[PDB]
RNA sequence: AUCGAGAGG
């Protein structure tokens, strides 16, 4: 590979380096092999980055993997959207999948969670557990036909 | 999911759409029959008694009229059965459901609604045809054609709702997209193919046509420009009268590989004070480009101005193309004889090269088909390039490629040189039979012709084997349009439902519906995604000596000394230890910024998206306040150094007397401060940009004002915007691929199933890999 | 169906040149091009009107009602 | 269904005038005249003769929409020259030229008799 | 549409005077955009047009069988003999000013087909027509004078714009919007609202004082009634107990 | 209102690059040593060959408002010349210690002039009437 | 005379090939547009079907009848339906025709435009006659009848112009050309290897001197000579077609002048 | 009418593909595109 | 509860959502025969009078910006800066 | 040299709807599929006895015309006797932007 | 109403 290294005169020079790539991940064992750089090893398996380096490094690896797919052809998407997507998947301390198993099992009101998947099971569980819905979400205000706390409706106008 | 989250609504219409160059960007042509069906309940006021009662007496038959008169009690007086005159005189507080009239905000939509630009507020214009006529520039956000497409129209039924439609969902307000911080609307089709032919050095226009074109500009001020050529014959260049459409005060400089002040090949672009100095206007300038004319006129001035600019350009260019013409025929695909044999050779040797490769084959693995497929693709591309280069400038398909209106290089290659290699599911044609692809080939045959290489072009015609191989390759382009579209719509639905409740609150933090803090400031800087441009940080790159010569000023030694010609007091600057103390602290700050930026950006990339464009403000200050370079400046060193420091304390993103919010503010506007110090250094403001005191104050005021406009507005539904901006490129990237029918695009075959892994945090990766250094 | 009267492209009458066209084709044994030129149809917009026409009326005339 | 009547291309309305003359404030001594139930047949012809007048500084016509049979003609003349007089002179010149062409064609056809 | 997937719709119908014409008076029956072909790569359209021009002029019948030895160079050598440009281009004049066009227009006969899709059979508009009996929402279908579905994706798009009154109006004023009386204690839709007497009663908790009215979609009311019929209590409360 | 730069140039090269009616000529001043010109010329109206001599004059005025068609009676300026163009200056470069260069754009046709001190009356004004005499 | 000049180089009963001179392009284009569009003609407008046993639809036959060219030499004497104080039918604003056909013969019986019969009073006007140009004497093939099939139609023909419907247009095709050589450079020729050998030389090139070889471009020259060839469907004679086109253009200009004077 | 009389339906990706063995037995071009692409064939 | 007039830590600039909601509410109120506080002159469209009132800062409404914890800040329309 | 069979004609691999396309080998395959889909929606004379059948939604073109460019397979498909289109005069031009 | 088919972007 070619790496842009700052030359002693201050310029950036594409110096060449030898980089090894394996078929299979054993990060927790390869990282301790002498002769390699432990601070630059990388994996496309962001799950193994979290289990060895932490949730924050898992967040960085998740963003890198998302970027390598969204912006591979040459397409460009602003950093804010991918950053928010990666943050939502990681604010709970682990990789929260975008699936009925991962993000639909939160403390959110049952009316928002029943509109995505497993509607009747979610409603049954809410009834059994006597869950109280605060009606602060968007789906909850859509079902009730009220002005949701969305932009232009996220505030009150008095006289 | 079928009756509550999505319902069927009243006051809606659906009709086939068609184009109309004589309609404004924000206008939509409503058929008269539809306008007489959809209605809006207008409350009678002292300011509209006469008009409302005249509409009532018109009845529900004549188009300007009404269909009902709702009273205060709630009873409705139908104007088709019951009486509609006499004591029908309206009283205050009554409602009169009128017909839709001109200049009415109406929501206008096309399915699928993959992003917020697929649903925008238009302005009604009653028309005499059953078609939703619309502007040709607004078709890009809708992804709309006029070959059978139908669209939906929703009518607001209140006064608050009309205001919401006309102040948030209006078409001019949606010109610049928050997805890729670039315009989503630009000049398209004919107008893009004429804009370059009108703006060639070879185009001249006589007086009679210039008068008509000038009259076709609705905002023309009535002043005939002086012709470019005067004595032998009065002739106006195309750039002269096209610049009438460009608003005054717009500056835009573009320099391509071949662009010079003289731009021999008319490369790049230079617009000074709304006048095209040089350069052919094409997709890079007047299209949906990152830093083109639309972005400058939208960011500067106003979106409405930009909306007017769309129509002003379109009318002139369409009138010019009406009296010029443009066609396409067989002879546009025929290549020169001597340039055809070369193409054949360009194929033949490559084919024989593949032969050599198969000799390496004999002595899972793959690494052969992969390399053979790559060689064949490269052969097709080089043959197409050899064909396109030797196509004359008057060739009609070449002009379409040059303008960027439609067509591309691959189209030239396939219609003139060779169709290329046909691949299905990412691999070349497999052996459906035993050891062969078709019964007309012998077994154990691995020649490129035997496995789906189409050596012929569309002009020459495809042989039956190549015809069948092309059909096999092109069927995959229809399967992923009807089968694999559902696998990327589920992705977007999951993304939307995951980020449905995410929004920015009034404390500038991004929170869930439970109040959980997703981000303490949206996007880690709190800036709207539509107010951002790609800008270069000058401190990060370059040599140490170059950086020093750029930003180092020494008032004591001759090594790096300010020229006294630059500054009026530049005679007594020498010495003055206090000024050197004030001047070397900024150099230390620049050095710290250089090392910090090199830490942040390891690869040293300098072009990053930042909110406020500073080069544009410098240019506007230079042109607005006419600056003569042969004159000393008026800026004291204490004003240039302390001006930026004072400005840095006015770039407020977060407000709070505590220390946590103050630290968050310092962290937020940090890289933008590095850019600001890189652009407003003493040497730059004195030598490179010979600014004055008035110009410097104007620049600082504009930077402060524009920075405070880029901060996100609390109430933004960030999560829905982020979810759409991720799945929309994937959904539109698929549902295509019938346009090329055989080319290998891994991102539609192996790209989206990888997104299916990340989103679901797939436990098992199709192909895990470890990279060690 | 019967005979294309006039000419969409221009407006020349070609509805009275069908029986003459058939007689030229059969009785005079001329080919289509010479028969079309001998009928005064110079422009190829008129020429296609008589050249490409299916006289389905005869078939509709073979039913009892 | 929604197609307009085809006699609306050349029949005036109830309170519709053939010419609507409005002064223009963009340039001195300029005027805009809207011709109703007209086409390019009589807009280009008038513009060509207006441009042949040495006391006309600007003359240009346009049809804003092909759906509607009308066109706007802007005329700006030298100070002291009424644009209405310019339009009258152009119309008179067109009439004289057409009469001369009629007489010449009639003479040529009479001589053409075999 | 032609015989090559080159579909389109009529955008305008110019008369014969406004249409461009060639030096011999031929006026096109149809005008198509040059931008249609370079991306669609329908070279067969142009070859068919050239062959049709040659066949019309010569009087023969063009042979367009797929895998034959007929080549564009052979058709061109036949069109030139008739007195036309070998590539089908023809000098056409503008119909408005009568002036020549700097670009010669590809001109010729092409076989076009009319499809079953016409606007008079697609145009629709609804102004509060018939509604369903179950959900009390607008009925489905153009033939039933029904309304268009404001699906979930459209709702998400309206959420992205940050318009909250339009979404509610599309969900309440445009559809459903049936008010229901709610007891202030049990929170269910049990209040026996006897109007014309100004008396509201809630048997089962003897509440005749704490009664409110709420404007909710009829679909929401039917959802709550189905949940009640499934042994679930979706108690709607007006005030907030926990902040 | 008066001339700004009058000189005589001998043309050395005419470049018909990709354009049928426009050619980029390069010329060297006959009288003064360091003065060169690079100008786009409409060949159809004013054909220019190699080794031609052209008198170039910067009128900047012919003695703001809408252009008026020429009429019989007046003489103004540009009556003894053969080719007249009107354009805007857009760049003033410093080539060397004793060299300056001015760039003009006559509607899209670009001109570059170089000199030492003869380019002193040239100011960054749209007033520039390039007059060329055979 | 003084301005425009004409030279009739070919004259037949259906085509006139002439050469206009000393005119601008706008006048010639306006003249040809008027000849195509705004010269009045008589054509069938209202068809009442009393009996139709034929295999053709009533409105099909009505459309075919509307396209039949009818004599319109004295069209100037009739009044428009909109301007006539009359009803759907009259004698000074319309012409009444009657078609009665019966398939008595064993073989197919052809119904021609020759079978149309004028019923109303012409009042001594050379108008309202089906036009016969075929040498066999038969007009346009209206329809065909097998046996026992009957057609009974009453047609009302009214004055109109080609703008309202193309059935009122008596100009089949008006060839219009100018500058056979590309002297004025109003057209940039498309070529592959040579531009002079790939574009056929038009016939009108025999009437102009070739543009020499290296003469300088003449930028002061305009289009003056126009080669026109006017055809006619048959309703109005070709010389009358062109004369009435000029008269109609003059009437339009005079109407604008009169409106200006009245205002 | 002829296409309808010579149609074939597969009651059910790999199945929605033009196999090499469809040469001369099933039309490579004629197939629906209304989510039944490849499943419905024509002789 | 309610943040006092001082210690308010929110943007004094009017967000587009706030501006649109204010314009819509004022337009709806004007159409319901509410006292206009500005000389409306030729304007008749209630949205036009609402815009004219906003330009002169005569709209008597007030925005209650709700923080995530439930507390709110009251910003007068006159007090807010409109750009 | 070991050929065991020969094909009657390579063009006999297409179907009923795809045998109407002229020069289908000079065309992109999705375009051929699109025409095959749209060839069944073209309006023409579906039957000679349309005037005897009481069938819903019968569409009959006034003046069907045989194509000027015909494939050799059209003879067996009876397309020159029951055509479903007309020979328009098409110009490829950016005339007015409509 | 249900069910199913076919068809358009
Ligand atoms: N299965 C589908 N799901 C969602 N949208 C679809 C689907 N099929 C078609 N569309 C819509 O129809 C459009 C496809 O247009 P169309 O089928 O006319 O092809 P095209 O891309 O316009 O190219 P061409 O007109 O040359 O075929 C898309 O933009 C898409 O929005
Ligand atoms: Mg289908
Ligand atoms: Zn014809
Ligand atoms: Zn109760
Ligand atoms: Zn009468």
């Amino acid at each position: 590979y070619d790496r842009k290294v700052p030359s002693p005169t201050g310029e950036y020079v594409k110096e060449p380096e030898w980089v090894l790539e394996t078929d299979g991940v054993n990060l927790s064992e390869v990282m301790t092999v002498p002769g390699i750089d432990p601070t630059r090893i990388y994996t496309n398996s962001f799950i193994d980055i979290m289990e060895v380096l932490g949730i924050e490094a898992g967040r960085a690896a998740l963003y890198k993997e998302v970027y390598n797919v969204i912006a591979s052809d040459g397409s460009y998407v602003n950093y804010r959207h991918m950053a928010l997507l990666v943050d939502v998947m990681t604010t709970q301390g682990g990789l929260t999948s975008v699936t009925r198993h991962g993000f639909n099992r939160s403390n959110t009101g049952a009316l928002m969670r029943c509109s995505f998947e497993e509607t009747v099971e979610i409603l049954f569980e809410a009834g059994a557990s006597a869950e109280l819905d605060d009606c602060r979400g968007v789906s909850e205000n859509v079902i009730l036909g009220q002005m949701a706390p969305i932009g232009t409706g996220a505030f009150d106008v008095m006289i | 999911r079928g009756n509550l989250m999505g319902k069927r609504v009243d006051f809606s219409a659906r009709t086939v759409i068609s184009g109309d160059p004589n309609l404004e960007l924000d206008q939509v042509g409503v058929p008269k029959s539809i306008a007489k069906t959809l209605t809006y309940p207008e409350v009678v006021t002292p300011y509209n008694i006469d008009r409302l009662t005249q509409l009532v007496r018109n009845g529900p038959n004549e188009h300007p009229g009404a269909k009902y008169v709702i009273r205060d009690s709630g009873d409705r007086i139908d104007l088709r059965y019951s009486k509609r005159a006499g004591d029908i005189q309206l009283q205050y507080g009554w409602k009169v459901e009128r017909h839709i009239m001109d200049n009415d905000p109406v929501l206008f939509n096309r399915q699928p609604s993959l992003h917020k630009m697929s649903m925008m507020a238009h302005r009604v214009k009653v028309i005499p045809y059953s078609t939703f006529r619309l502007n040709l520039s607004v078709t890009s956000p809708y992804n709309a054609d006029f070959d059978g497409d139908e669209m939906n129209l929703h009518v607001p039924q209140s006064e608050e709702t009309r205001a919401e439609l006309s102040q948030l969902c209006a078409v001019p307000l949606q010109i610049v997209s928050p997805q890729s911080n670039k315009p989503c609307m630009g000049i398209v089709q004919d107008t893009l193919c004429g804009i370059r032919k009108l703006t060639l050095r070879d185009t001249f226009i006589e007086l009679d046509q210039v008068l008509n074109m000038l009259y076709w500009v609705p905002d023309w001020d009535g002043v005939i420009p002086t012709p470019a050529i005067i004595k032998p014959k009065p002739l106006w260049s195309g750039k002269q009268i096209l610049s009438v459409a460009i608003p005054n005060g717009i500056h835009l400089q573009r320099f391509d590989e071949g662009t010079t002040l003289l731009s021999p090949k008319d490369n790049g672009m230079l617009i000074i004070d709304g006048q095209i100095i040089f350069g052919v206007v094409e997709k890079k300038t007047v299209g949906s480009s990152n830093g083109g004319l639309i972005h400058v006129v939208t960011r500067e001035k106003g979106p409405q101005v930009c909306a007017k600019l769309f129509g002003n350009i379109q009318k002139v260019v369409n009138f010019w193309l009406l009296h010029n013409g443009f066609s396409t025929g067989i002879g546009d695909t025929i290549a020169d004889g001597p340039t055809m044999r070369e193409i054949t050779e360009t194929i033949a040797e490559a084919k024989k090269k593949v032969l050599d490769v198969t000799k390496e084959a004999q002595a899972l693995r793959e690494s052969f088909e992969d390399n053979v497929v790559r060689f064949l693709n490269e052969a097709r591309d080089k043959a197409g390039r050899l064909a396109e280069v030797n196509l004359k400038d008057l060739n009609n398909v070449k002009q379409m490629v040059m303008a960027g209106s439609k067509g591309s290089f691959i189209n030239i290659a396939q219609m003139s040189a060779c169709v290329g290699q046909q691949s299905v599911e990412g691999k070349r044609i497999a052996f459906g039979f035993v050891d062969r692809t078709l019964p007309h080939f012998s077994k154990d045959d691995y020649s490129p012709e035997s496995k789906g290489f189409v050596e012929n072009s569309y002009l020459r015609g495809l042989t039956p084997q190549e015809f069948f191989f092309h059909a096999m390759g092109g069927r995959e382009g229809l399967i992923d349009t009807a089968v694999k579209t559902a696998e990327t719509g589920y992705i977007q639905r999951r993304l939307v439902k995951a980020l449905e409740d995410i929004m920015v609150h009034y404390d500038n933090t991004t929170r869930n519906s439970l109040g959980n803090v997703i981000q303490f400031i949206y996007g880690e800087d709190g800036m709207d995604a539509a107010h951002i441009e790609k800008q270069s940080l000058d401190t990060i790159g370059g040599s140490d000596a170059a950086f020093e010569k750029r930003y180092r000023v020494d008032l004591l030694n001759t090594d790096h000394t300010l020229d006294p010609s630059l500054l009026e007091s530049g005679s007594e600057i020498l010495g003055d230890l206090k000024l050197q103390v004030l001047l070397d602290e900024e150099y230390k700050q620049l050095v710290k910024d250089r090392k910090f930026l090199r830490e942040v950006f390891v690869d040293g990339e300098a072009n990053w998206p930042l909110p406020v464009n500073i080069r544009r403000i410098i240019q506007n200050a230079q042109q607005t306040f006419h600056i003569d370079h042969t004159k000393p400046s008026d800026l004291t060193i204490k004003d240039i150094v302390l001006g930026v420091k004072d400005l840095q304390e006015n770039l407020l993103v977060l407000r709070g007397k505590n220390e946590i919010i103050q630290n968050a503010q310092r962290d937020a506007v940090t890289l933008f401060c590095c850019l600001l110090r890189s652009r407003l250094a003493t040497r730059r403001v004195l030598q490179e940009y010979r600014l004055t005191k008035q110009a410097f104050d104007w620049v600082l005021s504009n930077i402060e004002a524009q920075f405070l406009r880029s901060v996100v507005h609390p109430g933004e539904m960030v999560g829905v915007l982020a979810a759409q901006s991720i799945g929309e490129p994937a959904t539109q990237m698929t549902l295509n691929t019938f346009h090329f029918a055989g080319v290998a695009s891994k991102k539609v075959t192996s790209g989206v199933p990888r997104l299916k892994e990340i989103l679901n945090v797939a436990k098992n990766m199709k192909t895990p890999s470890l990279t060690v250094y | 169906m019967i005979v294309p009267v006039r000419c969409f492209s221009c407006g020349k009458v070609v509805g009275d040149k069908w029986e003459s066209y058939l007689n030229l084709l059969q009785e005079d044994e001329l080919d289509e091009g010479t028969a079309l030129s001998r009928l005064g149809l110079k422009r190829y917009c008129c020429r296609r009107m008589i050249l490409t026409h299916v006289d389905l009326i005869e078939k509709f005339l073979r039913y009892n009602p | 269904m929604n197609a307009p009547d085809r006699f609306e291309l050349f029949l005036l309305g109830e309170g519709e005038s053939k010419l609507k003359i409005d002064p223009d404030t963009k340039a001195p001594n300029a005027v805009v005249i809207t011709f109703e139930k007209e086409d390019h047949t009589l807009g280009n012809l008038i513009r060509a003769e207006l441009l042949n007048d040495r006391k006309v500084l600007f003359a240009a016509y346009k049809v804003e929409h092909p759906f509607f049979a009308r066109f706007k003609l802007r005329i700006q003349t030298t100070e002291g020259y009424d644009p209405k007089d310019a339009l009258k002179n152009a119309c008179n010149s067109i009439i004289n030229k057409l009469g001369a062409l009629k007489t010449n064609f009639e003479t040529e056809w009479n001589l053409q008799t075999l | 549409a032609s015989r090559h997937g080159q579909k389109g719709t009529i955008g305008i119908t110019y008369r014969r005077e406004d249409m461009p014409f060639t030096a011999e008076g031929i006026v096109p029956d149809l005008i198509i955009n040059p931008h249609a072909i370079p991306s669609r790569m329908t070279v067969a359209h142009l070859i068919e047009c050239l062959l049709s021009k040659v066949a019309a002029l010569s009087g023969n019948e063009g042979d367009a069988s797929p895998f034959t030895d007929i080549t564009v160079e052979g058709i061109s050598k036949l069109l030139r003999e008739h007195g036309y440009q070998s590539r089908g281009f023809e000098v056409m004049y503008n119909g408005h000013t009568g002036k020549k066009l700097m670009a010669q227009i590809f001109f010729g006969p092409t076989y076009y087909q009319r499809l079953r899709h016409m606007v008079d059979d697609k145009i629709h508009a609804r102004a509060r027509g018939p509604m369903q009996v179950l959900t009390r929402q607008p009925v489905e279908g153009r033939s039933r004078d029904g309304g268009l579905r404001f699906g979930e994706m459209e709702r998400d798009c309206m959420i992205a714009h940050g318009a909250a009154s339009f979404l509610k109006e599309r969900l309440m004023e445009a559809s459903d919007a049936f008010r229901v009386h709610i007891c202030g204690i049990c929170g269910l839709m049990t209040v026996i609202a006897k109007l014309n007497h100004n008396q509201f009663e809630c048997k089962g908790c003897d509440n005749k004082i704490d009664i409110y009215q709420i404007h909710i979609p009829y679909a929401a009311k039917l959802l709550f009634q189905e949940l009640m019929a499934m042994n679930i209590t979706p108690r709607l409360y007006t005030d907030r107990s926990r902040d | 209102s008066n001339t700004l730069f009058d000189d005589i140039f001998q043309v050395s090269e005419v470049d018909p690059g990709r354009y049928n009616k426009v050619c980029r000529i390069e010329a060297a001043s006959t009288t003064q040593d360091q003065c060169k010109l690079t100008l786009d010329i409409n060949v159809e109206l004013f054909p220019v060959a190699a080794q031609d001599s052209l008198t170039v004059t910067i009128a900047s005025s012919l003695n703001t408002r809408s252009w008026r068609p020429p009429q019989a009676g007046d003489r103004s300026l540009a009556d003894d010349y053969d080719y007249v163009m009107y354009g805007t200056a857009y760049k003033f470069e410093e080539v060397s210690k004793d060299l300056i260069a001015v760039y003009y754009s006559f509607g899209g046709l670009l001109m570059r002039l170089e000199g030492n001190y003869r380019n002193l009356n040239n100011l960054k004004q749209e007033n520039a009437y390039l007059l060329i005499r055979r | 005379e003084e301005g425009p000049q004409v030279k009739i180089r070919e004259a037949s009963k259906d085509n006139v090939d002439f050469i206009l001179s000393n005119v601008d392009l706008a006048m010639a284009n306006s003249l040809r547009r008027v000849m195509i569009a705004e010269i009045p003609t008589l054509a069938i407008d209202s068809v009442e079907v009393e009996t139709n046993t034929t295999v053709l639809a009533d409105e099909f036959i009505a459309h075919r009848l509307g396209l039949i060219p009818l004599q319109s030499m004295d069209i100037e004497q009739l009044e428009y339906s909109r301007d006539c104080f009359c009803e759907d039918h009259c004698d000074k604003c319309s012409v009444v025709l009657t078609l009665q056909a019966f398939g008595e013969s064993e073989s197919t019986t052809n119904v021609y435009s020759k079978d149309l019969v004028i019923v109303s009073n012409l009042m001594g006007r050379n108008i309202g006659h089906p036009i016969i140009q075929d040498k066999e004497g038969n007009g346009v093939l209206i329809c065909k009848l097998r046996k026992g099939q009957e057609l009974k139609l009453t047609c009302v023909a009214k004055k109109g112009i080609a703008k309202e419907h193309a059935k009122w247009g008596p100009a089949a095709a008006i060839e219009f050309e100018y500058d056979p050589w590309n002297k004025l450079k109003h057209t940039d020729y498309w070529y592959e290897q040579d531009s002079a050998k790939e574009w056929p030389q038009s016939k009108n090139c025999e009437y102009e001197d070739p543009p020499n070889e290296g003469d300088p471009f003449d930028y002061k020259a305009q289009a003056d000579t126009f080669y026109m060839n006017v055809e006619s469907v048959g309703s109005i004679p070709v010389d009358q077609v062109v004369v009435r086109g000029i008269d109609t253009l003059q009437k339009k200009v005079a109407s604008i002048l009169l409106a200006l004077t009245q205002m | 009418t002829l296409s309808h009389l010579r149609r074939t339906n597969t009651p059910i990706a790999k199945p929605r593909q033009l196999h090499n063995t469809h040469w001369g037995l099933v039309c490579p071009a004629e197939t629906p595109e209304g989510q039944a692409c490849g499943l419905v064939k024509n002789l | 509860k309610a943040i006092p007039k001082d210690q308010r830590a929110t943007t004094p600039y009017m967000t587009k959502y706030e501006r649109a909601r204010i314009l819509g509410t004022r337009a709806l109120q004007i159409s319901m025969n509410a006292p206009v506080f500005v000389d409306l002159e030729g304007e008749t469209d209630p949205l036009r009078i609402a815009m004219k009132e906003l330009a002169e800062k005569k709209i008597p409404l007030v925005i209650r910006r709700y923080l995530p914890d439930g507390s709110f800040e009251d910003w007068s329309v006159e007090e807010l800066i409109v750009d | 040299t070991t050929f065991t069979h020969c094909e009657i004609h390579p063009s006999m691999i297409l179907g009923v709807a795809a045998s109407i396309i002229p020069f289908p080998d000079h065309n992109q395959s999705p375009r051929n599929t699109y025409q095959s889909a749209m060839g069944k929606q073209a309006m023409g004379v579906f039957l000679t006895n349309y005037n005897v059948r009481m069938d819903t939604m019968a569409n009959i073109l006034y003046y069907p015309q045989k194509p000027l460019g015909t494939t050799r397979a059209m003879e067996y498909l009876k397309f020159r006797e029951l055509p479903a289109g007309q020979n328009a005069i098409v110009a490829i031009a950016c005339y007015s932007g409509y």
